[PDB]
């Protein structure tokens, strides 16, 4: 059934999983035409799928080309999300293939059901945790690999950096969720903390970062610091 | 016109007989049920009156044999039986005419209810369905599961109608993943109507069936059966015309004869508001959608 709070713990056991996010999908920007109507263009997207025990990210880069000439592209995006999981999934050794993929948003249930029915062990579930991975395009490295992308695409990431050397996979979830759901509710100054010291820089090989631990303390204090301070702008506390 | 009589009437009982229904007292003079309409299946029911729990009864066609009901005090139910003995029959009934002590199919001369609640219904097909192949007529209650049930628990006694499943290898084609989810039009034609059924009749006949037992027994896998049948249906884009105008009289007569104060429990609001507002068939059914307007418009 859903994942919530209560079996929290269970993304950090030995049975393979994946998250699934499907908001970076179908990304548009909507303008005005010359007679002064609006209508959109679409933008390169991306599907965020997650292996939240080993940070293994296989983000599918979606070419504005699968857009073309199709109608109800929303509804379109949700299948082809479950298209590109069950192929992720086909093209995985059985031992790698996972036993359970957890979608962040219910309109996935039925369009992965659908697409994984020739894996009747794999359970497809929802979440009641609210997972801020619609902030994966503000992590630099990721948006410009989606914006520059010319053809469909699969790049592979790990999304903790080398954290699994110093810390757990449940200690690297909470932070990695930290940082996305500060990135998401203040993107600029989230992006500030995380440069403001010109001496830490980010391995080539890397997504955030090189903090040693003290400094990810510190890091973590100021995104909770903002987090609560837009808290209160928003809501005036 | 035939005739099921009945030996005795050892328990009280409320006794249907297809849309009729009659209370028979404890030992009342009761020996059975005259003029009954042939051409048509017919459904030979019963209620307790100091067990309403299991409703039970039999699907029958006078044109296949002579049947007679008899109480067993053993098993503690009216049984069905066949008469072999076709002088031993006629005696019997004509005995029991001439002493009145039958009471008449009450066919009002203008209504055609039953024949159209049961027009795509056969006996032949309910035996399939039903499977008990030394009797030529099948035995029903409210508690029989069916085979969709069963998998989700005696496989004698259940109801073996098809199982729909919308999410269902069967259901979808590899590659048309999402077409033929929001579009059933392939499940519907080709695997079912060509596939399973044979023909459109056939596939009205079950589901007319499916209603029936629903609605007679309060047989929840039955009314399951039926709601599918209607969604698979309303769900697909492409259906004959003709199919589309003989279900919505279908599906008239059967909500014009449901219990007013049955609906709550015999009727999905899911699949209804579904088919008749929002499906690719939500402005093809107006016979059924005026009558369900206005008379089930809080289910709506
Ligand atoms: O299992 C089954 C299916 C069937 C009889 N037994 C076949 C005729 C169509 N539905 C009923």
């Amino acid at each position: 059934g859903a994942m919530n709070s209560s079996n929290y713990a269970e993304l950090f056991n030995n049975d393979i999983k994946l998250f699934v996010d499907d908001t970076n999908v179908y990304r548009v920007t909507v303008h005005k035409t010359f007679e002064g109507n609006v209508a959109t263009k679409a933008i390169n997207g991306c599907i965020f799928t997650l292996n939240p025990k080993t940070g293994h990210l296989f983000l599918k880069i979606i070419h504005t080309s699968v857009w073309a000439g199709q109608k109800r592209l929303s509804q379109l995006a949700k299948w082809k999300t479950a298209e590109e999981v069950s192929a992720l999934v086909r093209s995985l050794p059985k031992e790698e293939q996972p036993k359970q993929i957890i979608v962040t948003r219910k309109a996935m249930l039925d369009p992965l059901e659908v697409h994984m029915l020739d894996f009747p062990n794999i359970a497809i579930r929802p979440t009641e945790l609210r997972l801020p991975f619609s902030a994966a395009m503000s992590i630099d490295k990721l948006s410009d690999v989606v914006m520059k992308a010319t053809e469909p695409q699969m790049v592979l990431f790990n999304i903790y950096d080398d954290w699994l050397d110093r810390i757990s996979s449940y200690t690297a979830f909470s932070r990695l969720t930290l940082l996305l759901r500060a990135l998401k509710t203040n993107e600029e100054s989230a992006k500030m903390i995380l440069l403001s010291d010109p001496t830490i820089t980010i391995k080539s090989y890397h997504l955030w970062p090189s903090f040693t631990d003290e400094q990810w303390i510190t890091i973590e204090s100021q995104m909770r610091d903002l987090i609560l301070t837009e808290y209160g702008r928003k809501y005036n506390v | 016109m035939n005739t099921v009589p009945f030996t005795s009437a050892p328990i009280e009982v409320t006794i249907g007989i297809d849309q009729y229904s009659f209370n028979v007292k404890e030992n009342q003079p009761f020996h059975g049920i005259k003029d009954i309409p042939i051409g048509h299946v017919h459904v030979i029911h019963f209620q307790h009156a100091d067990n309403s729990s299991m409703r039970y009864g039999y699907w029958f066609d006078c044109r296949m044999g002579n049947f007679y009901i008899q109480y067993d005090p053993k098993d503690g139910l009216y049984k069905m039986m066949e008469e072999r003995d076709g002088a031993k029959f006629e005696n019997i009934v004509h005995n029991f005419k001439e002493r009145q002590m039958m009471v008449s199919y009450p066919k009002i001369d203008e209504d055609d209810t039953w024949y159209n609640l049961t027009e795509f219904v056969q006996m032949d097909k309910i035996r399939k369905i039903v499977r008990k192949d030394e009797n030529q007529f099948s035995y029903v209650d409210s508690s029989m599961t069916t085979v969709q049930e069963n998998e989700l628990s005696d496989p004698a006694h259940s109801l073996n109608y098809t199982v729909i499943n919308f999410k269902s290898r069967e259901a979808i084609r590899p590659g048309h993943e999402m077409e033929d989810f929001l579009d059933k039009s392939y499940y519907l034609n080709t695997v079912m109507l060509q596939g399973i059924f044979k023909n459109s009749s056939n596939y009205f006949g079950e589901l007319q069936f499916a209603f029936l037992n629903a609605m007679f027994f309060g047989n929840y896998g039955s009314s399951l059966q039926w709601h599918a049948m209607i969604e698979l249906i309303c769900s697909s884009a492409t259906v004959p015309k003709h199919m589309l105008d003989k279900l919505d009289e279908i599906l008239y007569y059967q909500i014009k004869t449901l219990p007013e104060q049955y609906s709550d429990i015999l009727l999905n609001e899911r699949v209804w508001n579904i088919c008749l507002y929002s499906s690719f068939q939500k402005n093809s059914l107006h016979n059924t959608e005026k009558i369900m307007e206005n008379k089930y418009p809080e289910l709506l």
